[PDB]
């Protein structure tokens, strides 16, 4: 019964109270790898249409994310961009904002990264403000899909670090809309798990309440944008299974610029579209003659290996006889590891293919499964 | 799902059951055979209303005494939603064995 | 100034390399072909002290690793370095670091055709070339992650002398390797040796990577061909032009027939090119039942007045 | 609705406005479809997504939300009203909104209705401050005093509909009829002054509930449940993915536009290995200063074509004055909205739209002619 | 004093009315602001018709604000007397009896906000009385608060709710919670065969 | 200027609605 200051000295010396270190570790990595021990072919949406939808608000100035969440939003929506240009570049991406009350397209729906970038860059400059409204946003998304073809998917995405959302009509008729239009709908939100967006994805994405993702720090949001990236499964009773006719353009060579079909600027590169033989100036685009989706080999090439994915490389049991001292693929010497003389032999680094026997390490393993999407063990096998 | 405690066959209408709902018909089922007064809270969250329901249901119609239930609540509001749960759960015991067995449950409130 | 790690993917197939030999009008053209090798390996530790090589042979029954030799080397009978089992194959008064990488290249491809030799009985119908540079770029990423930078470049030592054609099962990783060097910034330079002019998917390699394709026919003076054009380090490749004079067009060939495809039709669901609309009206990859309205609107006519 | 593709092809007025913002798409009109003939609805048949976004820029609108609680002054103190919020308070208050029908047009300005409004405890009532009796309000505004209690009796009564028995706290005082305990306390009932009328702070909760509730149902427009509200769907099954899966066969056919056996590779690999044995000369490879000469030519015009392709790859500057430019690209321009509409309705396949497709034809030949 | 202005920005205000019609259109109200994500507060009575009958599950309570403890009228002769008769006959102390029903109707204010395991929602309680009261809990509702949550202000309140929401919006693991938060058929029928 | 692009454009519209009434 008696004031703090008269107690005791905090004691904050005596405070801290103190090989088998590599276990405590390695069961930490089986625990993580053992939700991606399922893996299956799921056919996925390939020619895709996504809707970026921002958040622009005064919950965007808050102190949470560094420096404020705007522009780390907007920075990651630029490396966003990137990658899934890099990754599907078959793709038509349109990017939107909500500010103001008012969801304000910022760019048109487009194979171009540039002007998209661009777009992003010139909004990182304005000051996010204004209370958000999602129904504004599906509806603009809704008309911007709706010269979407059936082969192409519908997606939009959007980043909604708000918890209300104040709309000028009901939200429920703009889901029913979307889920009759067949567009399917990631949300991404900041803070926490929004009920109506919970609706949004369960509803739109066919009972699946996986689509709706709340970060807990700074890299996992990076996860979330890269996880984005990927093309989603489409499911079964979708039958959208169309054939898309599209021509192979050449690059044209020629020391005099000349006018190209989309701009109408003089470009001394270009690729001639084979069905009416005009000129543009990027690639993957549409060529603006004939209506023509010009390509490239390495487009398609860029989305072969999300149909072909690898199975994961199980790693071998340390007490069964290893193949080889060294890796398969960069001949690295595999660790003999052990921990102690009674400690024994444990977490063997080798990481055995199933389709082909052959052992690989931990670097080898985390470069063919994402970097590369072939298994060498699995090609020098002479069928 | 259909389960036996002791010789009661349990028609739960969920294909899971919470422990705590288990261990909680546990409790009831020895009460009932014991017979006398009991207070026992089971958390919310857990369902609490269509445990109970299917408890009694299956005391009645599996028992050859074939004692009626009674069921007082505080509100027609929390009735209402003990009405709505016993239609599941006579819904699921309709679908389970085949057939509407011989059942009559109603609420009851005043005039307005 | 900055060094670079020079990745070499070699392709040895006995019916390849014979029918080339056959076909000129010498015998034994990979000697030539071989010490012109060594010499470029010498010529490219000559470039910089802390660059380093790597070789790697694309055999028939799989692959092997020639340089650096594998870490089963343990100063043992089974050692089979240095001066274990030295056979005297170059000469003693070589510059030591290149005499060790030399000597060592040279034992591993005596060995490696002598493990050939005794498999000789089994011809295989799979080319483990694409395999081959994917673990490549595998011990590339490893010497680029090991070491903090360094650059990196690949050479592949291809044949075709006019006996194996473009093969189909060589689409897929060969674009898995263009992705790959195309992160890590790697330039991928392909010579061929052969009569067969054109090689498309490697052609697209070369271009899409930054990389320099030369086609040679001759298996005489290759050391011109290798250190005139192939010496590009990435240091000094943006300020140097490459005389990859031929221009390949990026196209692919259709699925059910097999020719270079011109504007076209694909599968919305397994996205490989048919020239032609499948019999049917079914895919022949992943077998989609296709809509029959749309397929009415691509063999819809064209209209013109009468 | 007004967003299908008929609707955005026939408002004139909507493209007349974007004529009016936009600059590059107004010029391609002034020089496509006014000077060589092309219809305007082949010109809008490429546009309709420019239409669509140019016409929900402005189409919608903003959420309700309670725009008086927003309002705060700031002697002088001032208020800041922008048009938006003269809106809002219209949309979300009729009563200020009839007030201004009848007292601007007639009597007095804006200004001055707005300020009288601010000035008035009809104000007060509608942000929800308790009434006082000591403001002298604005006498004109205080007119609307009686018609704003008919507006909130008319709202009571529009808005009043039965509940479902989930959440009838209506039928929760009335579940025994007969019920006659021991009444509430001053605590569990509304205050009252000293004679035992209200303080009228239970007329501010209802007025604020009922804007709550207006604003609600202002969302009900053109713009069994219990059974599964009672669901618990924690104790049901997890929801099973029915995504498709693909078999893909790598079966394809070989690109189309020597045999030699065993014995001759054991042969030649001999040779190759007793080579290997005996000696390599490395000075070997050096050319025969003949072949070198040869390679160094077919090398150096390589890159003499490749310097030339490369050395020339924002538009680049031209030799041609800015007028005959300019003229040059607006010709290109119009050759490729000409091609783009004759390709579109020659791959549309109509024998109705043949007309058309003539019209182009002779519109791309006289364009032929114009080149 | 401008508190309920800024209040209207962020959730619509919802207050309980001694009409029930009202109240009950007020109660659908806001369940209606809850579900499209307008968001939405409701204030209410402890002792009323809303704390009775009426469930707050899922997104209909997510924070349940206890303004102080739902003390009576302890002046009202009627509670007096009801003290000095449970006190006279069974022996039940008068501060027992009126903190037992204080918070037996907290107690019942709090458990309307969950249904199902999946649900989620904090009961905070906000006055200087609840810290000596843990003990009178409810078991299920005692065994979670925790020590360090007994005497706590605003902001760290505010944090470990900002970081509980943040925590629960993450997609659980069904390994985690396949055996012993729910069971199955066979894991009900491999924990009979353990008890017998 | 622009200005007689517009006098020109809503007179040829004027001229449009002559001709469609
Ligand atoms: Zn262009
Ligand atoms: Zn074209
Ligand atoms: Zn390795
Ligand atoms: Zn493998
Ligand atoms: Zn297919």
């Amino acid at each position: 019964g008696g004031y703090a200051w008269e107690d005791e000295i905090k004691r904050s010396w005596d405070l801290v109270k103190v090989m088998a270190s590599l276990v405590a570790s390695i069961v930490e990595a089986r625990k993580k790898r053992t939700a991606k021990k399922n893996i299956t072919p799921y056919q996925r949406g390939i020619i895709r249409s996504l809707i970026l939808t921002l958040d622009c608000s005064e919950a965007m100035l808050e102190k949470d994310l560094r420096p404020n969440r705007h522009a780390m939003i907007i920075q990651y929506a630029i490396d966003f961009v990137h990658e899934f240009f890099d990754q599907n570049p078959i793709s038509q991406m349109g990017i939107i904002i909500m500010r103001n009350g008012l969801a304000q397209l910022v760019s048109q729906v487009s194979g171009n990264p540039q002007d998209h970038i661009d777009a992003l860059k010139s909004i990182r400059k304005q000051e996010p403000k204004g209370n958000p409204s999602l129904q504004n946003a599906l509806e603009m998304a809704r008309g911007l899909l709706l010269p979407v073809p059936a082969h192409c998917t519908r997606e939009v995405l959007i980043v909604f670090g708000s918890l209300s959302t104040t709309d000028p009509g009901d939200i429920h008729q703009t889901i029913d809309s979307l889920v009759s239009e067949k567009i399917r709908v990631k949300v991404l939100g900041l803070s926490a798990q929004v009920a109506i967006c919970k609706e949004l994805c369960k509803a739109t994405n066919y009972g699946d309440e996986s689509f709706y993702k709340i970060l807990l720090d700074e890299t996992h949001l990076k996860e979330l944008f890269n996880e984005a990236v990927t093309p989603l499964p489409v499911n079964k009773i979708n039958k959208g299974f169309t054939l898309v006719k599209m021509g192979f353009p050449t690059r044209i060579f020629e020391d005099t610029p000349t006018f190209c079909s989309c701009h109408s600027k003089l470009v001394y590169g270009g690729y001639f579209c084979p069905n009416c033989h005009s000129k543009v100036c990027s690639l993957p685009t549409v060529c603006p003659c004939c209506d023509l989706m010009l390509i490239l080999s390495t487009h398609l090439a860029r989305s072969y290996h999300h149909l072909m994915p690898l199975k994961t490389f199980a790693e071998v049991p340390t007490t069964e006889k290893f193949r080889s001292e060294d890796c398969f693929s960069c001949q690295s010497r595999f660790p003999i590891l052990k921990n102690h003389k009674n400690g024994k032999l444990l977490t063997s680094s080798r990481y055995r293919c199933e389709d082909c026997k052959q052992e690989f390490c931990v670097d080898c393993d985390v470069f063919i499964h994402e970097i590369l999407h072939n298994c060498p063990g699995c090609e020098s096998k002479p069928v | 799902m259909k389960f036996y405690i002791d010789d009661l066959p349990v028609l739960f209408p969920y294909p899971k059951i919470y422990p705590e709902q288990y261990n909680y018909m546990c409790d009831i089922k020895k009460t009932l055979d014991v017979g006398g007064n009991s207070i026992l809270e089971m958390p919310s969250g857990t369902g609490k209303t269509v445990s109970l329901l299917s408890l009694t249901i299956a005391y009645q119609m599996h028992y050859p005494e074939h004692r009626k239930i009674i069921y007082c609540s505080r509100t027609m509001s929390e009735i209402e939603k003990a009405l709505v749960e016993l239609e599941n759960l006579m819904d699921y015991r309709t679908k389970e064995l085949g057939y509407q067995e011989d059942f009559r449950g109603l609420g009851l409130t005043s005039r307005k | 100034e900055s060094p670079s790690l020079l990745t070499v993917i070699i392709e040895i197939a006995p019916k390849l390399w014979t029918t080339f030999d056959e076909e000129g009008n010498e015998k034994g053209s990979i000697i030539k072909v071989l010490e012109a090798l060594i010499v470029f390996l010498n010529a490219h530790l000559a470039f910089n002290s802390a660059n380093k090589v790597a070789v790697i042979a694309a055999y028939s029954q799989g692959i092997k690793y020639l340089y650096p030799e594998s870490t089963s080397a343990l100063k043992a009978s089974e050692s089979e370095n240095k001066t274990r089992s030295d056979l005297k194959i170059i000469n003693s008064d070589m510059y030591r670091r290149f005499r060790n990488v030399d000597e060592t290249l040279v034992e591993e491809i005596y060995k490696l055709f002598e493990l050939e030799k005794k498999q000789i009985e089994q011809n295989s119908q799979r080319s483990t070339l694409a395999g081959a540079m994917s673990a490549g770029l595998t011990y590339v990423n490893r010497i680029s992650k090991e070491s903090v930078s360094l650059k990196s470049r690949l050479l592949v030592l291809t044949c075709g002398s006019g006996s194996s054609k473009d093969e189909i099962f060589q689409y897929i990783p060969i674009m898995n390797c263009i992705f790959s060097a195309t992160k890590m910034k790697c330039p991928i330079d392909v010579v061929k040796i052969g009569g067969s002019k054109e090689s498309t998917f490697l052609q697209q390699t070369t271009d899409a990577t930054n990389g320099v394709y030369l086609h040679v026919e001759s298996t005489e003076g290759l050391i011109q061909y290798l250190a005139t054009a192939m010496f590009i380090d990435p240091s000094l490749r943006p300020i140097i032009v490459k005389p990859n004079h031929g221009s390949v067009d990026f196209r692919t060939s259709c699925y059910l027939t097999g020719r270079v495809v011109a504007v076209g039709f694909i599968c919305s669901v397994c996205l490989c090119v048919l020239s032609i609309i499948p019999p049917g009206n079914k895919c022949p990859a992943c077998d989609s039942q296709f809509d029959e309205h749309v397929i009415a609107k691509l063999k819809r006519k064209p209209v013109v007045p009468r | 609705d007004s967003l299908s593709k008929e609707k955005l092809l026939t408002n004139l007025k909507l493209q007349q406005s974007l004529l009016k913002g936009n600059k590059v798409l107004m010029k391609v009109f002034q020089e496509t479809v006014i000077n060589a003939g092309l219809p305007p609805s082949e010109f809008w048949s490429t546009r309709i997504p420019l239409l669509r976004a140019f016409a929900l820029s402005t189409s919608q609108k903003v959420g309700p939300y309670n725009v008086l609680s927003t309002i705060k002054p700031v002697n002088k103190v001032n208020v800041n009203l922008s048009r938006e919020k003269i809106l809002n308070i219209f949309e979300n208050y009729p009563i200020v909104k009839k007030a201004y029908t009848d007292n601007v047009p007639k009597n007095f300005k804006e200004p001055e209705f707005w300020a009288r409004f601010f000035s008035s405890k009809l104000f007060r009532k509608l942000r929800g401050e308790k009434i006082m009796q000591n403001d002298r309000g604005d006498v004109i505004i205080d007119r609307y005093l009686t018609l704003d209690q008919e507006f909130d009796r008319k709202d009571d009564d529009m808005l009043l509909h039965p509940v479902k028995k989930i959440i009838d706290l209506d039928g929760n005082i009335q579940d025994d009829p007969v019920v006659r305990g021991n009444r509430p306390d001053f605590t569990m009932q509304p205050g009252v002054d000293i004679n035992g009328n209200s303080d009228g702070t239970v007329d501010i909760l209802k007025g604020m509930n009922r804007l709550s509730e207006k604003m609600i149902m202002a969302l009900k427009n053109e713009y069994n449940d219990e059974r599964n509200e009672l669901k618990i769907d924690d104790l049901n099954e997890s929801y099973k993915t029915n995504y498709a899966i693909i078999h893909l066969k790598r079966n394809a056919h070989e690109k189309t536009t020597l045999k030699v056996s065993n014995q001759q590779m054991l042969q030649q690999l001999s040779l190759v290995m007793d080579n290997l044995i005996n000696k390599l000369d490395l000075n070997q490879v050096v050319p025969n200063n003949e072949v070198s000469n040869k390679i160094n030519k077919r090398v150096i015009t390589a890159i003499k074509i490749n310097a030339k392709q490369a050395k020339h790859n924002l538009e680049v500057k031209s030799t041609l004055p800015i007028d005959l430019l300019e003229s040059c690209r607006m010709l290109h321009t119009t050759c490729c909205e000409f091609l783009k509409h004759f390709y579109i309705h020659f791959q549309s396949g109509e024998q109705k739209q043949a007309s058309t497709v003539k019209k182009l034809y002779n519109h791309l030949k006289d364009c032929i002619e114009k080149l | 004093m401008g508190i309920l202005d800024e209040v209207w920005k962020h959730k619509l205000i919802l207050v309980e009315t001694p009409d029930a019609q009202e109240t009950s259109l007020a109660l659908e109200t806001y369940r209606k602001a809850c579900s499209n994500g307008r968001g939405a507060i409701l204030l209410s009575v402890a002792r009323g018709k809303v704390s009775e009958g009426i469930d707050f599950d899922h997104q209909y309570g997510r924070t349940v604000l206890m303004i102080g403890i739902p003390f009576q009228y302890t002046e009202s002769r009627i509670l007096k007397a009801r003290l000095e008769f449970m006190r006279e006959n069974y022996r039940i102390r008068e501060n027992d009896f009126l903190s037992f029903d204080a918070m037996r109707h907290a107690a019942q204010c709090l458990g309307r906000v969950l249904r199902g395991k999946d649900d989620y929602g904090v009961m905070v309680l906000a006055d200087r009385r609840f810290s000596r009261k843990r003990s009178q809990l409810p078991k299920w509702i005692a065994q979670g608060l925790s020590d360090a949550d007994l005497n706590l202000s605003t902001d760290m309140a505010i944090s470990n709710t900002k970081q509980f929401l943040r925590t629960m919006a993450q997609p659980t693991d069904p390994k985690d919670q396949e055996g012993v938060s729910v069971w199955s058929y066979e894991d009900l029928i491999k924990h009979q065969n353990s008890r017998k | 200027e622009e200005r007689e692009n517009e006098k020109t454009l809503n007179d040829y519209y004027a001229a449009l609605a002559k001709k469609q009434a």
